Parts: structure tokens; sequence; C-alpha cells
């Protein structure tokens, strides 16, 4: 609005266009998310209603800051703090060289703090993926895009047909469970950890069943010993092929013993045993964490 | 089993204080009445049944309605537009796929237009300043239900039923926090079904003794007793379903031993 001068388009999110903008009175640079408001159609999109109600409650250093909401007759603008870029872009730029291990560990540590903060305030993010993870030039990383986030004061029911990502989806959701839990966010963060480490997606599936099967070929086909209940899950089939668990040392070679132990904990099949963000933060992998800056 | 059952419960306790409507508000409304509120809320129960909405959506819509009427004067001929915009927003917040706006026009018998419903959406978001994630009886009940030994379907359905009845009567129920109303329903549902009482694990967690719940429990028991006679019957009819173990057919205890 009148005190902002648009500088350039930076992205689309859920509901979309994001512009870099400058506050002409204070100098602050901001990211402005403009929702295109059809007032004969459906009104304010549920993605926006959720992202604003939930973001307004979450004040934390590793969650993106919503500075303001400018809400007029035909337009709705979200004003966010501006961050340099998204982890996906940084990983693409860092392919070939790879992101340094100390930076990986700092990003992981910071993300787990943002999520532990989300979960202890009954917010499930539900869509963690590198495009939703924003970095600055001073070494910080923040969770962004709360469009698909849900309050879990009451359990969150699953979407029959699910327009969340496929690559970062937890196996309990793939096997048809009834509710989400906080485990689904740990499972996605585990995928991203391994992706920074190897410089490629861990489980790049092409459909629901393909995706289940990539998970199965790396972690082993689950059974009731590992995951009590699995075989009575709605989308579970006794005809699933029986693959063996792979050594973590083949899966993520660069990683030391402590990182292999935490990753195998974030990728537990049974969402009841999968580590919580709060507990991950105690893990010895973090004892020697620093705050290196990205070469951007 | 979460590491945050505690943290979420404490946080919900904080938030419910901040999302509280003004208890006095109906008497500052020059054109509307506890009795019209009651008709509106009862109608929303039916809309929730007809469109197969979760119970949480109904509780959130009521919270939105009460907070909006705590700051804005509304004329009887517009109160249903408030209710419809609140139900739409609660459906957007809570439902996987909310009914289309056209459907919310149709439920009023075309008494408002689509553009009216949408402009009331905008105005409700503004008055509520986008704070939509409000704690509800339903949410406190859901947490409380973990402390059952052992878990009892009828107990849970009848606690839900009593928690919904309290939405209908501003009457007294605006006086109590959702954690206390949930406290009273859980106890009264337990007692009715099994003869047990508000469990000590819940006493320690909530810091609510059975005695501190007494004022709210006397209101709820009278409501339960009087339910079959109440001018509004939608929650009753709804809770005779087998999905809900028919609990609203059960016979309330004539006394509470309190
Ligand atoms: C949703 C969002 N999508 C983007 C790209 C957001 C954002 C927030 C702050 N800074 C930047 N570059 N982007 S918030």
């Amino acid at each position: 609005m009148e005190n902002f001068q648009k500088v350039e388009k930076i992205g689309e999110g859920t509901y979309g266009v994001v512009y870099k903008a400058r506050n002409k009175l204070t100098g602050e640079v901001v990211a402005l998310k403009k929702i295109r408001l059809d007032t004969e159609t459906e009104g304010v999109p549920s993605t926006a209603i959720r992202e604003i109600s939930l973001l307004k409650e979450l004040n934390h250093p590793n969650i993106v800051k919503l500075l303001d909401v400018i809400h007029t007759e035909n337009k709705l603008y979200l004003v966010f703090e501006f961050l340099h870029q998204d982890l996906k872009k940084f990983m693409d730029a860092s392919a070939l060289t790879g992101i340094p291990l100390p930076l990986i560990k700092s990003y992981l540590f910071q993300l787990l703090q943002g999520l532990a903060f989300c979960h202890s305030h009954r917010v499930l993010h539900r869509d963690l993926k590198p495009q939703n993870l924003l970095i600055n030039t001073e070494g910080a990383i923040k969770l962004a895009d709360f469009g698909l986030a849900r309050a879990f004061g009451v359990p969150v029911r699953t979407y029959t047909h699910e327009v969340v990502t496929l690559w970062y989806r937890a196996p309990e959701i793939l096997l048809g469970c009834k509710y989400y839990s906080t485990a689904v966010d740990i499972w996605s963060l585990g995928c991203i950890f391994a992706e920074m480490v190897t410089r490629r997606a861990l489980f790049p599936g092409d459909s629901e069943i393909d995706q289940l099967f990539r998970i199965f070929r790396t972690l082993g086909t689950p059974d009731e010993v590992v995951w009590p209940g699995v075989t009575s899950m709605p989308d579970y089939k006794p005809s699933f092929p029986k693959w063996a668990r792979q050594d973590f040392s083949k899966v993520v070679p660069p990683l030391d013993e402590d990182g292999r132990s935490l990753l195998s904990q974030m990728l537990h099949y049974d969402p009841n045993k999968r580590i919580s963000a709060k507990a991950a933060l105690a893990h010895p992998f973090f004892q020697d964490v620093t705050k290196p800056v990205p070469h951007l | 089993v979460p590491d945050y059952h505690e943290d979420i419960h404490t946080y919900l306790r904080e938030m419910e204080v901040k999302c509280k409507p003004k208890v006095g508000y109906m008497k500052k409304q020059p054109d509307i009445t506890n009795s019209m509120r009651a008709i509106l809320v009862d109608w929303l129960v039916e809309v929730g049944e007809e469109y197969k909405l979760q119970n949480e959506t109904l509780h959130l819509a009521v919270n939105y309605i009460d907070r909006f009427l705590s700051s804005m004067s509304v004329l009887r001929g517009k109160l249903q537009l408030v209710g419809t915009a609140a139900m739409l927003l609660a459906s957007k917040f809570e439902e996987i796929y909310p009914p289309e706006v056209a459907e919310f026009v149709y439920i009023t018998d075309d008494t408002y237009t689509k553009k009216q419903v949408l402009r009331m959406e905008h105005l409700v978001l503004k008055v509520l300043t986008f704070d939509l994630a409000a704690p509800t009886v339903n949410q406190f009940l859901t947490q409380y239900f973990l402390h059952q030994q052992p878990a009892n379907c009828k107990v849970e359905s009848l606690a839900m039923f009593l928690g919904e009845l309290s939405l209908i009567d501003a009457d007294p129920y605006l006086k109590y926090l959702p954690s206390v109303i949930a406290g009273a329903a859980f106890h009264l549902a337990l007692y009715t079904v099994t003869g047990q009482s508000w469990p000590e694990s819940l006493i320690r967690k909530t810091g609510y003794t059975l005695e501190s719940l007494k004022p709210c429990l006397m209101d709820l028991h009278q409501t339960y007793l009087k339910a079959p006679q109440h001018a509004q019957q939608s929650i009753r009819e709804k809770y005779k379903n087998s999905k809900y173990h028919g609990v609203s057919l059960l016979n309330p205890p004539e006394t509470l031993n309190l």
C-alpha cells in the first residue's frame, strides 16, 4: 500500500505472488505476499486464514515473522520480514561443492528449534520442504509458508486426496492413517537433512506407491516387529515386496556416527517411536554445533 | 504420548483467557437476545449435521459469533448473516474442504446474497483481527479424554453432548472458561455413565478440584435435566444417532452427590 514501493517479484506460495518491497518511510525491506481477492468467488482462501491466524501466534527466531496484514476491500497483503533465499535454491547453487557439514548441522539445529516451538503451541506445519525453508546471509534459517498448517488442539484428520508434497511425506500417511501427528514433520525434516548431506532427494517418488516403495527399499519393508499395527493399515498390502534395511553408511556416507543415529531416529517407521523435535535437540550430534554463514 | 501434551495444555489455558467474549454483552445489544442467540446456534448445529461438519467447526463458529457481538451492534435481521459468515470461516479454518460459499447462501433460504456473505466474512476477520485459533470445550475435552481408565465410548459421547448443550445458552455459560465447562461435562458424563468422578490426575493437571467445578456443574446438571423440554432440540436429535451411542437417550442422574 501507499508506503511500500514494489522492487521485484520473488516467488509464488500457497495463494501466491511474493514481492520484494521497500518501506518508503522507514527503509525496511519486506516480502509482500499479495492474495488476489475474488469477492464474488470464495472470498479469503483458507490457506491465508490459517497462515495469518497461526503465524500471528508464533514469535520465534526460526519462524518467519509476519510484520503486518493490510486488509482492504479488494486486496489482502501479508507483510513478512525479508529473507535472502530459500534452501532449495541454496542447495542447487551448492551442488557440486555440497553444503558444508557444519552449516548442515546448524540449519538442522535451528529448524528443530522452530518446529519444537510450533508443536509446543499445537501447530503442525505439514508441508516442510526446502522451498519453504528461508535463509539469510547471517546464517539463520526459518520455517515459512504456513498455508497448509493446522492447529491440533483436536487431532487433524487426513486428506483423502492430498495436495501436500510427495517426496517429504511420512509412510503412515502413505499407508492411509486417519490422523496426522507431529511425527510427520520430523519425518520430513529427516528427508531434508539427508538431502543436504547427499545433495539429492532421499525418496524422490513419482506416485503414492512409488514413494512407499522407495522408502521401503532404503529402510526395509516394515512389519509388525518394527511397527505394530502396520499390517492392519488401510493401504497396506501383504503383497508388498520384502526388502532389507540398508546400512545407513551406504545411505548417507559423509555423516558421522552421531548423525547416522539421529537420522535413523527421525526416520523411524512407527510415528509413536519417531523422535520428537524436543528430544532431537538433546542429541549428541549437536554438542559441537556452531553458526557458520552461507557463501551466498 | 507427546512431549508437549503438557506444553499444549498450558498454552491452551493461556489462549482461552485471551479469546474470551465479554460476558455482559447481550444486555448491551439493543436489538438481539439470548433467545435469538439460542435459535441461531441451534440452527448451526443442523447445518453442521446437514453438511457433515466436524464438531470442532461448530464450536469455533460460536466462539467467533460471541466475540463479534461483544464489539459490534447487530440488528435481528442481520444476526443470521453474522452466523453464516462465522460458520464459513470456521469451516475454512478447521475443515479439509469447506462447503462452497454458494452453499452457505442456500442454507439461509437465499435471504442474503453471496456478496453479502463475503463482505461479512471480511468484516468478521477484521473485528476478530484474524485470531481464529481459539480454544474450545471440544479441545479441552479431547485432552481430558486421555486421563480415562479405562476409555469409555459412552463417557466421551455424553461429555461431547453436554459440552455442545452449553453452546446454546449464553444465559449462564458465557461465565465459564471452556476448560471449566469441559471439566464439568467430563465429570458429569463419567458420573452418569459409571458413577466415577473427576480423576486425580486431572485435578493435578488442571489445578481444578471437584469443588472448584461445582458452580459450573450445577448449571450443567440442570441443563442436562431440562434438555428434553428446552425450546431447542437439534443437539438432542443429533446425539440419538448410533454414531454417538445414543447417549442423549440415557437418563440423567437426579442428584450429583456434591
Ligand atoms: C509464503 C512465502 N513465500 C516466500 C517466498 C516468503 C518470503 C518471506 C520473506 N522473505 C522472502 N524472500 N520470502 S513467505
